[PDB]
């Protein structure tokens, strides 16, 4: 009903044209205090710390995702090349053997250190080396977006979404045979606790073991723009999910239910929930008009 | 003399700790200073009044236990990094149920503007405005810039609060 959120810091004139693969934070500079990083469709890698942009970096081509392993490394991929940089400068340009275009990439924990998981518009998913293609897993479908949960040592979890409505997992390296047909088209794929959150051109999220069982199914007023997980640690311990909705809203959901909304003055292209500056419980969205909006949730707000 | 507690609360690097060894006299001071761990109990003197200083974290993890100091305390010292614009909104949260909470008593608070070094610093009337200060008027309150390296303002401010308690 009302807004969970406090309202940090507003810039409606910051100049920023990404959606969420291209939207992350991290602690390059080791010094606590984590920075926003941006992949701007400019070709400029744009560089935040605190309420002002702290540094703007040239790009070869335009991007597609910016993941960042292990101290830490940033990897922006375009095309079907990925540049590894390192301490904000250019280290390598890691190009993938083509039979290419890289469609979606995230990470995986090694153990308990992650490592590149990759993408392919050829219908390809490869994880990386520390730094060299590793693993080449086969999927029919041309992957729309993929999530990662669990670690490579003991065992994980890869969901794919296909531009064919459909729903695919793999659990350690095998490609299952449970395949499910979606209704629309996907939109956004977000990792929860028990489950996957798909949400589809239908305005509707639905919520999906990895055994195919749909846990709920949440019915949104307006078009979904982006999604994203919101994992608050501690005493509250719970992974909702963010939906921000083309008529400028803002929702978190707790498992079925809606926790919390405010609206943006424009349509959110990008939601990030984590670390940035010294706190820990951070929402920063980049909208369509180009404006970083940053919000940050109370110690004592509760999520039920 | 006569002895009174002071809390010293604020989010985590505002200074808190820093501004505190500049109330030690010059020879006891120490250069680098530790992000505190849990919280600190030391003592210090100032005139007519010793001032037992509680110095807690600010960190998020342990904001929990600024309560257990409340019922006790007879002024409270709150800093904010001027530089860190940011969090405001976060300083001011925990700034709002500080007040709130039944066992903090109308006792005079001093709020540092810390760090009125650092370029992007913020001025104090900007910091009173989020932090929502003109509200409070049940309680002697006041708000001065400060280098908490140096050791600017401190006195000023530790001056002000020494009155309020006399
Ligand atoms: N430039 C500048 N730096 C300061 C100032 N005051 C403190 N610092 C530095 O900023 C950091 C603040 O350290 P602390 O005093 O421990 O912060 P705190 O209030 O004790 O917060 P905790 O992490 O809970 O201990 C350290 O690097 C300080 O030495 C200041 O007035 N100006
Ligand atoms: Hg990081
Ligand atoms: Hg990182
Ligand atoms: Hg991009
Ligand atoms: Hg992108
Ligand atoms: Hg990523
Ligand atoms: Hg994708
Ligand atoms: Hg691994
Ligand atoms: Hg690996
Ligand atoms: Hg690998
Ligand atoms: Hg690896
Ligand atoms: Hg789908
Ligand atoms: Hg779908
Ligand atoms: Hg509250
Ligand atoms: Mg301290």
């Amino acid at each position: 009903v009302r807004s969970v959120w406090l309202d940090a810091f507003n810039d409606p004139v910051a100049g920023i044209s990404a959606y969420t693969p291209c939207v992350h934070t991290c602690n390059l500079f080791g010094d606590g205090e984590n920075r926003l990083v941006i992949a701007d469709e400019d070709r400029k890698l744009k560089i935040w710390k605190g309420t002002q942009k702290a540094s703007e970096h040239p790009l070869l081509d335009t991007p597609v995702a910016i993941c960042s392993y292990i101290l830490p490394a940033l990897a922006v991929a375009a095309g079907s090349h990925i540049y590894i940089y390192r301490n904000l400068r250019p280290y390598y340009k890691f190009v993938l053997p083509p039979e290419t275009v890289i469609t979606c990439m995230d990470v995986v924990k090694q153990a308990i250190v992650s490592c590149l998981v990759v993408g392919t518009e050829s219908g390809r998913i490869l994880i990386l080396n520390p730094a060299a293609i590793v693993k080449n897993i086969w999927v029919g479908i041309t992957p729309a977006m993929i999530a990662v949960q669990g670690e490579l040592d003991v065992g994980y979890r890869i969901t794919v979404a296909g531009r064919d409505g459909k729903l695919y997992h793999i659990r350690n390296g095998e490609l299952s045979q449970t395949i499910i047909q979606l209704e629309a088209q996907p939109v956004g794929l977000v990792r929860l606790a028990k489950h996957v959150a798909v949400g589809c051109m239908n305005d509707v999220v639905h919520a999906y073991t990895p055994t195919g069982h749909k846990s709920w199914s949440l019915y949104l007023p307006c078009h979904i723009l982006a999604m994203q997980r919101m994992e608050v640690t501690g005493q509250r311990n719970t992974k909702a999910l963010i939906v921000a909705l083309s008529n400028g809203e803002v929702r978190v959901y707790n498992e079925k239910l809606l926790v919390s909304v405010h609206v943006s003055p424009n349509p959110v292209t990008a939601l990030w929930f984590g670390r940035y500056g010294r706190e820990d419980n951070t929402l920063l969205a980049i909208t369509k008009s180009g404006a970083l909006d940053i919000k940050m949730l109370p110690r004592t707000a509760n999520l039920e | 003399s006569k002895k009174v507690n002071v809390l010293v609360v604020g989010l985590d690097n505002s200074g808190k700790t820093t501004i505190i060894e500049r109330l030690k006299p010059r020879p006891r001071q120490a250069a680098e200073v530790a992000p505190t761990v849990g919280f600190t109990v030391d003592e210090v003197e100032k005139g007519p009044l010793t001032f037992t200083v509680f110095d807690m974290s600010g960190a998020g993890r342990y904001r929990t236990l600024w309560e257990q100091y409340y019922r006790e305390a007879d002024a409270v010292v709150f800093v904010v990094d001027s530089a860190d614009k940011l969090r405001m909104v976060v300083a001011r949260d925990e700034m709002e149920h500080m007040l709130k909470h039944s066992n903090m008593r109308k006792v005079p608070i001093l709020y540092f503007a810390n760090k009125k070094d650092l370029p992007v610093a913020m001025p104090p009337v900007e910091i009173a405005q989020a932090l929502g200060l003109d509200d409070i008027k049940d309680r002697p309150w006041q708000i001065v810039p400060s280098n908490g390296l140096t050791g600017e303002g401190v006195d000023k401010g530790i001056d002000w609060l020494a009155e309020r308690l006399s």
